[PDB]
């Protein structure tokens, strides 16, 4: 019953300069019991498995570089990178972490310009 | 120094039967609730299955359901995935992933206590080719 | 006895017996519900899925398959238990494996 | 040294006693009589008190 | 900002509450004043309240 959406599926960006990827949930990710926003970021680089990006709304991953930063309400959301370099791009996927049964949007593709 | 290696993939007819084999180290296996994740070639991330630390509470994505079947050995550090009568929009990578910590207070009347970290640590992944 | 000739006024919006009845029935069943067993032990979320019976058109998700790991007569351990819970009972919740709570916790 | 008529009498009984916090425990042992518990089948433990 | 003759009086102490659910906690962070604060050596926690 909830999905995940993401308009820019394709948002080229020059290398060494911000760039953000905006996701919607079709409905609120806010946990009443706690007042948390679980939603989840990962990247997939070409040829490698997904990595974890960012848990909950804003929390940044271990190893992640502090360039990614994710903010949102509870239904809109985005991850802004302060600076894209080729190590930062590759298909972003969100994923809702509110219920348990855990679903991922269709993704978008960061890439260089 | 987290791993989990996936292993047990191939190529199976429609209508058959394979078992995945996760194999993870470097941390305790007994703590961390396991996921896993599918990629359809072509296709965006596909969550599949998660099963809880002590194998009692299973929870399967509807689009998996009946034909997935998810445990655990934690005994042996390890995570199967046994697929049944498995369709051609089956073929994917499927990756098992690490989820949150865990416990379980025995001196605090059985208390529960968990911490999220999204999917944490991912593995190598391993292909499943549903074809004839 | 019945009074011949005696014409008493009534109110009964202002008969103290009225009140003296509410507190008496109150009292009553508070005193006999105090004796008994507490279910704070059962505060705790419910996996509940729809009932696999035959459901009637008016009976779609009124009643509700919880289940739930309970105490036993011993500390230390635990029981999986199944009940059908009707809806007005429980109110969704957000956890790991549950979906429902009672709704007096 | 348990005299003839005392074997299996009483039983050296170690259990998890709750302390005065919530949140510890207290491995404990005591004597109870073969009286007071009964048998019992678990993982770790094999009695418990008769009337609980 | 805590003045000189209020050094040591307050102290902002991390425990893990129950809740409304039995198997859950709540880690809460309250401030207390010392008089109501008794020390414990244990191993991850400081003190205990004085009336446990
Ligand atoms: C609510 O309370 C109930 C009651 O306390 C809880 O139910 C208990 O659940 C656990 C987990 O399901 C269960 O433990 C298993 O009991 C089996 C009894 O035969 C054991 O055989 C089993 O061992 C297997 O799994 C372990 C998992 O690591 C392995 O270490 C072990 O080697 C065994 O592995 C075999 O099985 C797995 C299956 O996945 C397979 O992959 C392996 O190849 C191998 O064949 C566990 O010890 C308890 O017995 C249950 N208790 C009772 C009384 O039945 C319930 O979980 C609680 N609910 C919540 C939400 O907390
Ligand atoms: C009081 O509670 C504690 C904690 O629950 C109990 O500790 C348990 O003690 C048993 C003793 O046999 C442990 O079993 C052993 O575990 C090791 C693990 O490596 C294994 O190699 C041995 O073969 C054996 O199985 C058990 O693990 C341990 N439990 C925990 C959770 O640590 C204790 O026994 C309880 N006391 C009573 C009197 O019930
Ligand atoms: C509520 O759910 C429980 C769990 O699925 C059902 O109990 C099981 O029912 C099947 C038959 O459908 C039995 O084979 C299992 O042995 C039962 N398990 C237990 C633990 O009791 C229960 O029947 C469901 N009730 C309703 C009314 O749908
Ligand atoms: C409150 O509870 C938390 C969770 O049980 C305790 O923090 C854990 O402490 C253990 C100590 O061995 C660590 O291994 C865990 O990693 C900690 N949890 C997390 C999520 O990091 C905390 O110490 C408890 N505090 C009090 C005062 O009781
Ligand atoms: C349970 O019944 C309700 C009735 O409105 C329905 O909406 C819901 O999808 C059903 N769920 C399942 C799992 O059958
Ligand atoms: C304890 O004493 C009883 C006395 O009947 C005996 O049968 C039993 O084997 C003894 N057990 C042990 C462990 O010594
Ligand atoms: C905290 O207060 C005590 C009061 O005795 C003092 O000794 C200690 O140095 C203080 N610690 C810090 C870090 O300010």
């Amino acid at each position: 019953d909830i999905v995940m959406t993401q308009t820019p599926l394709s948002l080229p960006v020059t290398p060494g300069e911000p760039a953000s990827i905006s996701c919607r949930s079709s409905q609120s990710l806010l946990n009443s019991e706690d007042g948390n926003t679980y939603l989840d970021w990962y990247l997939q680089k070409p040829g490698q498995s997904p990595q974890l990006l960012i848990y909950e709304v804003s929390n940044r991953a271990s190893g992640v570089p502090d360039r990614f930063s994710g903010s949102g309400s509870d239904t809109d959301f985005t991850l802004e990178i302060s600076r894209v370099e080729a190590e930062d791009v590759g298909v972003y996927y969100c994923m809702k972490a509110l219920e348990f049964p855990f679903t991922f949007g269709p993704g978008t593709k960061l890439d260089i310009k | 120094d987290v791993q989990l290696v996936e292993s047990g993939g191939g190529l199976v007819k429609p209508g058959g039967s394979l078992r995945l084999s996760c194999v993870a180290s470097g941390f305790t296996f007994s703590s961390y609730l396991m996921h896993w994740v599918r990629q359809a070639p072509g296709k965006g991330l596909e969550w599949v299955s998660v099963i809880s630390e002590s194998g009692g509470n299973i929870y399967y994505s509807d689009s998996v359901k009946g034909r997935f079947t998810i445990s655990r050995d934690n005994a042996k550090n390890s995570l199967f995935l046994q697929m049944n009568s498995l369709r051609a929009e089956d073929t994917a990578v499927y990756y098992c992933t690490r989820g949150g910590l865990f416990h379980i207070d025995y001196d605090d009347d059985y208390a529960y206590y968990y911490t999220g970290r999204g999917l944490d640590y991912w593995g190598q992944g391993v292909l499943v080719t549903v074809s004839a | 006895i019945h009074l011949e000739n005696v014409t008493e006024e009534f109110n009964m919006w202002k008969n103290n017996m009225v009140e003296q009845m509410h507190e008496d029935i109150i009292s009553l069943w508070d005193q006999s519900l105090k004796p008994c067993v507490k279910l704070t032990p059962l505060c705790v979320g419910l996996q509940c899925t729809n009932v696999t019976n035959n459901i009637t058109d008016d009976m779609r998700g009124e009643l509700k398959n919880c289940s739930f790991n309970a105490t036993t007569e011993l500390r230390n351990k635990r029981q999986k238990v199944y009940s059908l819970f009707y809806r007005l009972d429980i109110v969704p919740m957000v956890d790991l494996w549950t979906n429902y709570r009672l709704i007096s916790c």
